């Protein structure tokens, strides 16, 4: 039974290493969300410090990849850095080959033959992450780009990734039922944060602080990601209707 | 390098025109009285080259197939500033020994472009350009009549008056001109002997030969066909 | 570090059998059903788009790809496999061919590199096979029209019309009834479209069928003037309205 | 243009007597028509009794004594602590000079 | 199934330990070092009375002052004696001299250890190198394939080697003549061979510091056989 | 089963047995800490005097990394020693390239990047160490600890090795008694108290205490061993807290 | 590249890998070398299990690998194929760097250890051939017969034989073949070869293929019916 | 036991076996002691013999004038060690002019055999060194383990029964590290140090050998009538 | 780490067999009967498809008869994939020869060469080998016609009539009974389709599950000429031979 050791075909035509690193995505026990706006792609992600000795502000599964596009990582951390530093060199190299700046579509179908690769050859194991992939990109604008460790990917209206990624998928299909639109239609990217939180705050049944959420915006330009005080602006308003 | 060419690039209201003379010499001999110096590198990206004739077209091709295949992967249009960045990548670390000197135009979805691009790896930006043997004349009309916000009739006839300017006073320039116009949210539009100021008129004499007039040693019918059957 | 494996991981069984091949092949079983269907003024390529989720914008996942601007591909079985296999097979045709001949290679001989790619991962060091079957769609001027069939051991056979995937016995023999050497392009289309439907649960139409056709020229995709000889490509993918308009006349 | 070869001047001078022998060398070191220094030592101990001097160009000279009491050292490492004879010191000489045949250690050696 | 350059439980390599194996099964080879030379002789061991037995070569020049015996897997040898002749002549040419018999030795054991996944596994045969330098006199080693060499008085290799080595326990004394060692060898020789020992069947060789290393001729060596059996039956 | 035979074997959990058997390793060694102070970063150490013959003071197990980095580590040492001769060479082409010494936090990813790697092929082994290190940058003070995973983050305090457990509710106290902060001079006393109570845990041999600390003021954002009177007055004071 | 070490010992101090190769030589059809007083004759059998064979392209089991020397061999003929070549292009080289051609020994010490560098050279397996090598040295007259086998072990023959029921040619060799007097003309050498192989061959047909080489470079191969002739009058003395 | 097959595994309580295995080679060779005062240190080895016909296997390897060792386990690979040893003295002498540190020595040993450990193909070494050595912080003594740890010792022990002399030299350590600018002394203390680790066999003439480093003496080697004196 | 999951493709049986070299030619032995006969004036190259469909297009079709030079072609048995690229290496191979030579590469030489990069597949590289065998057809001006066959050893030998694939003990019995040394190529093709018709596992033999080929002399005086047959001529010589 070495067929589910390494990345090879099982009788049923299947590759356990695979679904295994599927597994390992679930880990940290951390729910990310993305939305997109008008002008915006707000992501969205849980977060949790269990130890008292740990510095909060390190504590992070958001990266600023290039100066446009942002990733959130739903998997344990090294692999998620190993993912982070390969993504922001690729960005880095695609700008000064091609002359322009890497989409985030193509960073994603980039990022996903890597992964495909790693389960064709044996020697390299797949890394047990999904990545999610966000932006304002300047031919298509809000864009929600997700990959995952069987080299899949695909563009979003919106996504959901972790252990209860069902219960928010569910919720945001409701509301796009309803809209009958593929995104939020709201003007400032500070309604569409709103927005995402009391989303997954209706789908998870959960209240959060400041300091129980991390967020990331995506605008024409520019990624950035937000402080526990910007969130805190953002819970409070919430609140206050 | 090769001496020889005249070539010009003109931005204009909605987009940029390429224009280029067409002879080709070996020397002081003309070895093609017609040729296709205007290249293209992709539908809306269009160059024009002078010096080593072969590394011109050589090195549009090759770029020209990864701009392609960067298209394909990318689901997106190529731009122009891409094209630049390739070639004068490629032109650098070879230091000048592929001997491409070219004037790159196009449209795409970020605008209208123009730039020059030497063969040690240099680019520039501009409004007007000219290179080849015949530069300084095409420049003297481009710096005489060249103005801000030309409509695309204009550009096309100043581009081709300065050409013309090549031609007639360049020897290493001559015959006819080639243009290409791209504009945005159009197909490019390559205008081949766009005009043609240099028909050579009728001989003197008919130098047809008397059948016959040739000394023959030997005839023999040459086997282009396969091995036969049967 | 090093790639420690350069042993095959593809070895004949006592039984004379290749079993990472035939597993690839039982992969390609579970994908997803696509055909192709050859006329006499065209070929077409369909295939449904699963959508994995309704939130997921399917027409961002091209199932059905421009190989060439006269040759198109459509697979069944395991999509990221065939991903890469675009990109080498887009690659390859400029590489061994264009570069070399200054066209673009026929039908048979871009099958023929993608082959042999499928090929080299059933007997190179610590690879395993693809697990795809590609469905390749082509013309040039001296074959005309062809479609090809390629399995992950590297085997390929030319087809009049074909079917790979979940439905495929069953679809070929719906194709067997209704092919003849008269077909015109919308002929074949219509064919298409029937059979298809035939193993598609859910919604029907031009959101969740993937339809390509090469076919006549299309100047009016070739993005410029000026050159006769240059007419434009025979890909060409249909939109959604374009599907649905066929889905009234079914 | 970059010339890798200098001329630090000097002489040796080696005799060879019936139970004894001696190599001697001025301690000058000059470069053109300046003094660098009025005492270098040139003439130098290489163990083993043998003395050894590489006239000429005095970066080439330094290197092939260093490594020729290198030589020495691992001759010893190798062969249990066998004392290195002058004539085997030659020949290992020749080799340490001909390695560099085709961009020569420009001195001329006397042991 | 398990790497080539395991250790066992007990500190030692498998493969190492397994080509001692392979060692014993070889043809006995036995050595005798005294102050008027060393000693090699063989048992040749002919597989058929077809084969051509002055063919059969287990003992070998490595230079003028050195020779060498071998008992094992005798293909493998080859090139550990192509390595001890270059480095032999090496040492010659760098150093104008002789090289030390230890120094020659110890070049060849330097190989031994080289396997891995170099060589796929170690050596399957063992080597008694002897011969003369001026430093240390008459010299006999014993080369294993785990790198370790020892020096001996006397020594014998191959499948009579532990029955041989108690009989050279009694009679080696630091008195022994050349002819006496000669005698001593046959003597043994005869003693753990399977066939009744003659001179086609057996080989014989010495180094000498005056002569070098010779090997006997068959005639040579029938004459010293027959010496062998007169005194023995002299008592 | 058999996925915790080879490293970078998922097994159906989705876990690198290898990895977690690596950890087993650091849990086994001595008992080595972290404090992050006001201004810098105090290191401290248990050395397990197993036998009169060892040399005072002489093995030591703290090391630096450029001229402001800090490294100690709990488990296999050579692993260790090995992982710190890889941060020296990605400092010093850090520092070659950009002019300016390595960053605390990219210092840590460089660290992170190549023990991450060691889970990726069964060609290697992973690291049989979990390393607690930092220092002072332009940005301030930082305390990273890194496991064998590759896993890493910022700390208040950190704590790895045998008598982890016991350190840790130690550093606890202190981060809540202090939220304002701790002087480097106070973090050197409190290592040393912390390392005493914690060698409980390898009560049978005695041991020697071996503290390094970076300081904005006290050492000019340097990493510097306590020695002599500052290192005995720290051992009297984690004596009389023991007592 | 592959690297594996597939030729190892086991703990009994056998090579496998070697002594299965010896069992692939046994498998292959019988060879048998003799020598005479001024010549070498290499015998060789052929399995009649394969007809409607073409005799005139299929390889022949003796190979020239100099004007001098031959080499036969039993085991698998593929393998064999790439020892003969190494050893033609050896031969080659010996005679433009020695001025010389390989004498029978040198060829034959040259082939061996090819053999045994495959047995202790990682990713390899050995070659399942062992070769009879026979010939003249050059400008002597004294006959050569040699044999290797996978192990890379050489050795020099009076006769031999290798390959399928090789045990009981080798029995009769043994107490046909006479030392002080060994056949004194090719008549007698072939005689012996031929009988040789019949108490192992079969029909004496097309079974049985046979090669004389005699001293500078004189190597020939004898027809079907020159063998019949020498098969049909070993029968005829032996109804008696 | 399924974690042993290589030096790349771990066993599920954190071992490695191949490691451990290479430690269990050391024990099963011949004893040698190490000590050393603050002026000199000693090398104290026990030789092996084959049998009676054969030489006593060398114990100690000289590295630099300053610096050697002694073995205990696989000779061959003490000569690989010792040899870059060697080379690590050499460099150090020849690119700085300078005497390379008894305590970097050590350091270079530990990450030399650390590599062998961690990668696939390769094998831990098969043998521990006691390294002595006079640098410009005195006198030192090393213990070096294939493992790759190395310790700094005033002395020690390793091999068969090394126990024993490592007892002794516990009890002894206040005397023996102030026999400063005494050779002869400090060969004694060592010499008597490795008689407790002695059975059945007694301290011949071509059995023992010593090597001692300090102040002004170079490493030297004594065997054969040059430790009679001790004896 | 990786030595595991090594299979070791070149290792001996304790009977001094190569497992996958035995295992391949078991694969092959499930393949189309492919047939070759050689006779004075030509020689035939007969191969069976593989249980075909109606929807195959047949004519632009080949799996079993490929052409290596105007002089050369092979019947393939076995992985069509493993046997297009010893196919184009076999290509290259003799116009290699014909361009240093300036002569076209007799028969054996390329036969050799191919049999070569088979064998190395068996001894090194650890690699499984080629699941193929081949048949060639050829001719060259030192042994004229000439048909061999290669294994995946890399064994070759020579033959005058000689089946690979499917039913082969059957197909050379067949050959053995009825093959005459003073056989034509008229004669051959029918013996070809005769065996075939008898050996096939399929209910009867018919065009489109046939591949055919001749080369000949008849090419209009001393050359020769390679035939690959048309779905339409292989139906002809079905009904002149009297099997349809
Ligand atoms: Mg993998």
């Amino acid at each position: 039974g070495y067929d589910r050791h390494i990345t090879i075909f099982s009788p049923e035509g299947r590759l356990y290493q695979v679904e295994y690193a599927f597994k390992a995505t679930n880990q940290t026990n951390i729910n990310s969300l993305a939305v997109r706006g008008k002008d915006c792609t707000v992501v969205i992600s849980q977060k949790k410090v269990p130890d008292k000795l740990l510095d909060p502000t390190t504590v992070s599964y958001i990266f600023c990849i290039s100066r446009t596009i942002g990733m959130v990582v739903n998997g344990p951390i090294p692999d998620a850095r190993n993912a982070a530093l390969r993504a922001k060199a690729e960005a880095a190299e695609f700008r000064y080959k091609y002359g322009y700046d890497m989409p985030c579509d193509v960073l994603a179908k980039r990022m996903a033959n890597l992964s495909q690769i790693y389960t064709q050859r044996a020697y390299m194991r797949p890394l047990g992450v999904i990545l999610t992939f966000v932006s304002v990109d300047e031919e298509l604008g809000p864009s929600i780009y997700k990959t995952d460790p069987a080299g899949y990917y695909v563009g979003y209206k919106a996504t959901a990734t972790g252990p209860k990624q069902q219960e928010i998928t569910t919720n945001l299909e409701n509301h796009f039922k309803k809209s009958k639109i593929d995104h939020i239609n709201e003007e400032s990217w500070e309604k569409v944060v709103e927005f995402a939180i009391t989303h997954m705050i209706d789908a998870l049944g959960t209240e959060f602080s400041k300091n129980d959420l991390e967020v990331g915006v995506a605008t024409k330009d520019k990624f950035f990601t937000l402080s526990a005080e910007n969130i805190e602006e953002r819970l409070v308003a919430i609140a206050e209707q | 390098t090769s001496v020889g060419t005249t070539i010009v690039g003109v931005k204009f209201n909605n987009g940029v025109v390429i224009a280029a003379d067409t002879r080709s010499t070996q020397g002081p001999i003309v070895a093609d009285k017609n040729c296709a110096k205007l290249h293209r590198i992709s539908p809306k990206i269009w160059c024009a080259g002078a010096g080593t004739a072969a590394d011109t077209e050589a090195v549009t091709q090759l770029i020209g197939s990864n701009i392609e295949l960067h298209s394909l992967y990318t689901s997106r249009e190529p731009r122009v500033v891409s094209a630049l960045q390739m070639l004068k990548q490629h032109l650098f670390k070879y230091q000048g020994h592929i001997g491409a000197y070219l004037i790159v135009a196009g449209v795409d979805p970020t605008g209208s472009h123009l730039f020059s691009i030497h063969a040690h790896g240099s680019t520039d930006v501009g409004y007007y350009l000219s290179l080849g043997s015949g530069s300084l004349a095409a420049m003297a009309v481009l710096e005489s009549h060249w103005k801000q916000d030309l409509t695309k009739e204009e550009a096309i006839k100043l581009a081709s008056d300065a050409i013309q300017a090549g031609i007639w006073n360049d020897l290493g320039s001559g015959s006819n001109v080639d243009v290409c116009v791209m504009e945005i949210g159009k197909d490019a539009e390559y205008l081949r002997n766009y005009l043609t100021p240099n028909v050579r008129e009728e001989k003197q004499k008919s130098y047809k030969f008397p059948r016959g007039t040739t000394a023959v040693l030997k005839e023999s019918i040459v086997n282009i066909c396969d091995i036969q059957e049967e | 570090m090093t790639d420690r494996y350069s042993f095959s991981l593809t070895t004949f069984s006592p039984s004379g059998k290749l079993g990472q091949i035939d597993y690839a092949l039982t992969a390609v079983k579970q994908g997803v059903t696509s055909l192709g269907i050859k006329a006499t003024n065209g070929v077409v390529i369909a295939t449904e788009k699963k959508s994995s989720s309704p939130l997921a914008m399917s027409e961002t996942l091209s199932k059905v790809s421009l190989l060439t601007p006269d040759i198109g591909a459509v697979y069944s079985g395991m999509g990221p496999d065939y991903r890469v296999l675009v990109d080498k097979s887009r690659k390859v045709a400029h590489t061994s061919y264009k570069r070399i001949y200054g066209e673009y290679p026929p039908t048979k001989l871009l099958v023929s590199e993608v082959a042999k790619i499928m090929q080299e991962a059933t007997q190179s060091g610590g690879v395993r096979p693809f697990g795809v079957s590609l469905l390749i769609a082509g013309h040039d001027e001296f074959n005309g029209f062809s479609l090809y069939q390629v399995d992950p051991s590297g085997s390929y056979f030319p087809w009049k019309a074909t079917a790979i995937g979940k439905g495929s016995v069953a679809a070929k023999t719906f194709l067997e009834k209704r092919w003849n050497d008269e077909l015109e392009l919308e002929d074949a289309i219509h064919i298409a479209l029937l059979t298809l439907k035939e193993s598609v649960e859910g919604e029907f139409n031009g959101d969740t069928i993937e339809l390509a056709i090469i076919g006549d020229e299309n100047p009016d995709l070739l993005g410029y003037t000026g050159i006769p000889t240059d007419k434009g490509p025979r890909f060409r993918k249909l939109t959604s309205q374009e599907i649905n308009d066929r889905l009234e006349a079914l | 243009q970059f010339n890798p070869y200098g001329d630090n001047g000097g002489t040796i001078l080696g005799i060879a007597g019936e139970d004894f022998a001696v190599l001697a060398g001025d301690t000058r070191n000059i470069t053109d028509y300046s003094i660098n220094s009025r005492y270098e030592p040139k003439v130098f101990d290489c163990g083993d009794n043998i003395v050894m001097s590489a006239n000429g160009f005095a970066a080439d000279g330094d290197a092939l004594v260093k490594r020729f009491k290198n030589s020495v050292k691992w001759y010893h490492f190798d062969h249990n602590d066998k004392k290195l004879s002058i004539n085997s010191a030659a020949r290992n000489i020749q080799h340490l000079l001909y390695g560099k045949r085709f961009f020569p250690y420009y001195v001329h050696t006397i042991i | 199934d398990r790497g080539v350059s395991t250790f066992s439980p007990e500190g030692r390599l498998f493969q190492v330990e397994y080509s001692l194996e392979a060692i014993k099964l070889g043809s006995t080879a036995i050595g005798i070092a005294t102050k008027e030379g060393v000693v090699l002789g063989v048992e040749k061991r002919a597989t058929s009375p077809l084969l051509e037995s002055d063919s059969i070569e287990k003992i070998v020049e490595i230079d003028r002052h050195i020779g060498c015996a071998m008992s094992g897997l005798t293909a493998d040898a080859r090139s550990m004696i192509e390595h001890a002749r270059t480095a032999a002549v090496t040492h010659n040419l760098y150093y104008d001299e002789d090289i030390n018999v230890e120094s020659l030795t110890q070049s060849v054991c330097d190989l031994a250890l080289r396997f891995g996944e170099l060589m796929s596994r170690p050596f399957g045969v063992a080597l008694l190198i002897a011969g003369h330098d001026a430093d240390d006199g008459y010299q006999l080693f014993h080369a294993e394939p785990s790198g370790t060499f020892y020096r001996y008085n006397a020594k014998a290799i191959g499948s009579g080697s532990e029955g041989a080595q108690a009989e050279l326990l009694n009679e080696w004394h630091s008195s022994l003549t050349l002819k006496e060692a000669e005698l001593l060898v046959l003597k043994i020789l005869k003693q753990v061979m399977e066939e009744k020992l003659d001179e086609n069947n057996a080989q014989l060789s010495c180094i000498t510091k005056q002569d070098g290393f010779k090997i006997y001729d068959n005639e040579k060596t029938a004459e010293l056989i027959k010496e062998l059996k007169e005194k023995e039956a002299a008592e | 089963t058999g996925y915790d035979l080879s490293n970078s074997v998922f097994s159906p959990d989705g876990r690198n047995f290898q990895v977690e058997y690596a950890v087993k390793a650091v849990e086994n060694g001595t008992t080595s800490i972290g404090i992050k102070c006001n201004d810098g970063v105090v290191f401290a150490v248990e050395k397990l005097i197993t036998s009169k013959l060892l040399v005072p003071q002489k093995n030591v197990k703290i090391q630096v990394v450029d001229r402001h980095i800090g490294c100690v580590y709990s488990g296999l040492i050579p692993d260790g020693r090995h992982l710190v001769n890889r941060g020296r060479e990605e400092a010093a082409s850090f520092k070659k390239l950009y002019k300016t010494p390595i960053p605390i936090p990219a210092f840590a990813d460089r660290l992170g990047q190549y023990v991450q790697a060691h889970t990726l092929y069964n060609s290697v082994r992973p690291f049989g160490v979990s390393t607690i290190f930092g220092g002072v940058d332009k940005n301030g003070a930082h305390l990273y600890m890194l496991e064998p995973s590759g896993s890493y983050w910022g700390y208040k305090g950190a704590a790895t090795g045998k008598g982890r457990q016991s350190a840790k509710a130690e550093l606890e106290k202190l981060v809540d008694h202090h939220p304002e902060g701790l002087s480097a001079r106070e973090a050197v006393k409190q290592a040393a108290k912390i390392i005493y109570l914690a060698h409980e845990d390898n009560k049978e041999k005695d041991f020697e205490l071996e503290i390094s600390w970076c300081s904005l003021s006290e050492t000019n954002g340097l990493h510097k061993f306590v020695k002599g009177d500052l290192l005995q007055e720290a051992i009297d004071f984690a004596q009389k807290e023991i007592n | 590249g592959y690297d594996r070490a597939l030729s190892i010992f086991s703990p009994d101090g056998h090579i496998f890998q070697v002594e299965y190769a010896l069992e692939a030589v046994k498998r292959g059809t019988c060879a048998v070398g003799v020598k005479g007083k001024n010549c070498v004759v290499l015998g060789c059998e052929r399995r009649s299990t394969l007809k409607l064979q073409d005799t005139r392209i299929t390889p022949s089991k003796v190979s020239k690998i100099d004007s001098h020397v031959v080499l036969s061999f039993s085991g698998l003929n593929a393998d064999s194929r790439i020892l003969i070549e190494k050893a033609r292009v050896e031969a080659q080289s010996h005679r433009l760097t020695l001025e010389d051609p390989v004498t029978v020994e040198y060829l034959t010490r040259y082939v061996a250890g090819v053999q045994q560098r495959y047995t202790q050279s990682g990713g390899v397996r050995p070659f399942g051939v062992s070769t009879l090598i026979a010939g003249f040295d050059p400008r002597d007259d004294e006959p050569k017969l040699y044999q290797t086998e996978p192990s890379g072990i050489y050795s020099s023959w009076s006769a031999q034989t290798i390959g399928r029921n090789s045990k009981t040619v080798r029995e009769f060799l043994e107490k046909n073949y006479d030392r002080k007097e060994p056949p004194a003309t090719v008549e007698e050498c072939v005689k012996l070869t031929v009988r040789s192989l019949l108490e192992v061959v079969q029909t004496g047909a097309k079974n049985i293929e046979i090669t004389v080489v005699k001293p500078d470079s004189d190597i020939v191969a004898l027809s079907s019916e020159e063998i019949n002739q020498y098969v049909t009058q070993i029968e005829q003395e032996k109804q008696e | 036991n399924n974690y042993d097959g290589d030096t790349v595994t771990f066993s599920p309580t954190g071992r490695l076996f191949q490691v451990e295995y290479a430690l269990e080679a050391i024990k099963q060779g011949s004893v040698t002691v190490g000590l050393r005062s603050n002026t000199h240190a000693v090398l104290v080895a026990l030789k092996r013999n084959a049998d009676e016909l054969s030489s006593y296997q060398k114990k100690i390897i000289k590295c630099d004038e300053h610096m050697g060792l002694s073995l205990a386990g696989l000779a061959p690979d003490a000569r690989v060690l010792s040899n870059y040893l060697r080379q690590q003295c050499n460099y150090s002498s020849l690119v700085f002019n300078r005497k390379l540190a008894v305590e970097r020595a050590g350091h270079l040993l530990c990450d030399k055999a650390q590599k062998n450990t961690q990668s696939y193909g390769g094998r831990p070494y098969g043998v521990g060194l006691l390294i002595i050595g006079y640098d410009k912080s005195g006198a030192h003594l090393l213990e070096f383990q294939p493992s790759g740890n190395v310790t700094e010792l005033y002395g020690t022990a390793i091999g068969a029964r090394s126990q024993g002399a490592k007892t002794y030299l516990e009890r002894t350590l206040d005397t023996f590290i102030k026999i400063d600018g005494n050779p002869d002394e400090l060969i004694k203390a060592g010499v008597e140090a490795i008689s407790q680790s002695l059975r059945d066999e007694s301290l011949t003439v071509d059995n023992l050998s010593i090597a001692i480093v300090g102040k002004d003496t170079p490493f030297t080697i004594y065997d054969g009538e040059a430790v009679a004196k001790y004896i | 780490g990786s030595r595991r999951y090594d299979s070791r493709t070149t290792i001996f049986s304790p009977e001094g067999r190569l497992y996958q070299v035995e295992y391949a030619l078991e694969s092959i032995s499930h393949a189309g009967t492919a047939i070759g006969i050689m006779a004075s004036d030509g020689i035939v190259l007969a191969a069976e498809r593989k249980v075909t469909s109606t929807l195959l297009e047949q004519d632009t079709s080949t799996e079993k008869l490929y052409k290596l030079n105007d002089k050369i072609a092979v019947a393939v048995a076995g992985l069509t994939a493993d046997a297009e690229i010893l196919i184009n290496t076999a290509r290259i191979h003799a116009q290699n020869y014909l361009k240093t030579y300036n002569e076209d590469i007799p028969v054996e030489i390329l036969v050799r060469r191919l049999s070569d990069i088979k064998q190395g597949y068996t001894q090194h590289g650890g690699l499984r080998p080629f699941g193929v065998s081949f048949i060639y057809a050829g001719y060259d001006d030192r042994y004229g016609y000439q048909l061999y066959t290669s294994n995946p050893s890399g064994n070759y030998t020579g033959w005058k009539a000689i089946s690979v694939g499917a039913n082969t003990s059957a197909a050379q019995t067949l050959l053995q009974m009825d093959y005459k040394d003073d056989m034509k190529v008229d004669d051959a093709i029918e013996l070809a389709l005769k065996t075939l018709s008898k050996t096939t596992d399929s209910s009867a033999l018919t065009y489109d599950r046939l591949e055919f080929a001749t080369i000949r002399k008849g090419a209009n005086d001393g050359e020769v000429y390679q035939k690959i047959f048309k779905p339409q001529e292989i139906k002809d010589i079905l009904v002149k031979t009297g099997i349809t």
